[PDB]
């Protein structure tokens, strides 16, 4: 019911998600978009239906996960859109703009479009909400100054959450029941989570060779690594590396999202 | 009749769509016959537009970020996100309002701000001199920015250069 979803040059992959396992061999194509290069991705629980984001056009698109033809929702005035994140309840989606130097939001289908934030942003790339509480999270791996933020979804409270012993934090996830707030950093080569009501104390994962995107189903982390062109497994409590997945077409693997079969 | 893929990979073709899919790629290119460049590559490695251009690594003076994606144009090589403050082509040269070598080993000493004094500076320009850095001062005005007067002047804020 529940599927692995990640992103390379030219197309989007899907994976089965049997009780915390990764069906390698049942691995297929998604979805070719020959002329894109995928970066974000992210996934609508109520309609099913998939968003990501393209640097090559550049542009923001859907598709729905069953059967499905790819569409465009947005073009116009885009830089370098990289990360994306939905309300599946307000019905909008969020994105980073590395090179417009932003965090945009707008309607499922990209209309009303609102600069939600545009300052203190250099490069924005990770992404996610948290709809029922109301929360956006988001990682910036300005060279000089990387850091995670927080804010409401509605543009208020925009606050720092780390700042400090963070490289290059290039992706984010949030898990609902733990209220944990993880993050994979290719600087200092490992994945953190707090628990953002009490930021100070940081669980760490070491060993992580160069990290892209993550994302999470419960207790496992998933992520994308460009040195070892595959998708990760990793147990946060153990702390243990559960399994690695390979694609035959080792290309740079970029965004990572879990399709659910409910919200 | 063969796979038309590259280093002896197998392929998929499904003939409904008839589209066929090369299992691996060689390093550097990808889609679904290696037919063109992943990102942080630029190239034409099967000739569709042009001579055959082996896939190659971006091309900018080591003055791009390898953790940012979208480096150069992947048909051109055409750098496309140059830090440092430099610009051009082939990050090759410094974004306007700025000094330096783009080419310098340590990024300290390559493309840096003029910051010309809105006051001492001819006609409030913001370029500079590409080595020295020094900004076009008005009479009596000295500095690498045109913020201090020669001595025996002063009132750098007349905007007509210091006077006595």
């Amino acid at each position: 019911g529940t599927h692995l979803l990640f992103a390379q040059t030219g197309k989007i992959e899907r994976l089965p998600l049997e009780r915390n396992t990764m069906k390698k061999t049942e691995a297929k194509a998604f979805l070719h978009i020959p002329a894109k290069v995928i970066i974000g991705l992210a996934f609508d629980c109520v309609d099913k239906v998939v968003y990501w984001t393209d640097i090559s056009e550049p542009s923001i698109g859907r598709a729905s996960l069953h059967g499905g033809e790819p569409t465009t929702i947005i073009r116009q005035d885009l830089g370098s859109p990289e990360g994306i994140a939905l309300d599946h309840l307000g019905r909008t989606i969020f994105w980073t703009d590395s090179q417009l130097d932003r965090i945009e939001v707008a309607k499922m289908d990209g209309t009303q479009r609102r600069v939600l934030f545009d300052t203190g942003l250099v490069n924005p790339r990770g992404i996610v909400t948290d709809p029922v509480r109301g929360n956006l999270y988001w990682t910036d791996w300005n060279r000089d100054n990387p850091k995670i933020e927080t804010s409401h979804m509605d543009g208020t409270n925009r606050r720092i959450l780390a700042q400090d012993n963070l490289g290059l934090p290039n992706g984010l996830t949030f898990d609902a029941f733990s209220s944990q707030l993880c993050w994979v950093d290719a600087g200092t080569h490992r994945a953190e989570c707090l628990n953002p009501a009490q930021p100070g104390r940081r669980k760490v994962l070491e060993g992580l060779q160069y990290p892209f995107a993550v994302t999470s189903y419960g207790k496992n982390l998933y992520y994308t690594d460009w040195k070892t062109n595959s998708v990760i497994a990793m147990d946060l409590a153990i702390s243990k590396e559960m399994d690695t997945f390979h694609p035959h077409k080792q290309t740079r693997l970029y965004g990572i999202t879990i399709a659910l079969s409910q919200c | 009749q063969p796979c038309p893929c590259p280093g002896g990979s197998s392929c998929a073709i499904v003939p409904k769509t008839k589209e066929v899919v090369c299992t691996h790629c060689p390093t550097g290119t990808a889609g679904k016959r290696c037919e063109l460049c992943d990102d942080g590559y630029f190239g034409d490695p099967l000739g569709s537009n042009g001579p055959v251009r082996l896939c190659r690594p971006c091309q900018c003076n080591d003055n791009i970020d390898p953790n940012a994606v979208g480096n150069c144009n992947r048909l051109t090589g055409e750098c496309l996100k140059c830090i440092y403050n430099t610009a051009g082509f082939y990050c090759d040269r410094c974004k306007e309002g700025f000094f330096g070598n783009p080419l310098a080993p340590n990024p300290a000493d390559k493309c840096k701000a003029c910051a010309c004094n809105p006051y001492g500076t001819v006609q409030q320009q913001s370029s500079c001199n590409p080595v020295t850095g020094q900004c076009q001062c008005l009479p009596h005005v000295s500095g690498r920015d045109c913020g201090t007067c020669d001595p025996g002047y002063y009132n750098l804020q007349s905007g007509q250069g210091c006077e006595r």
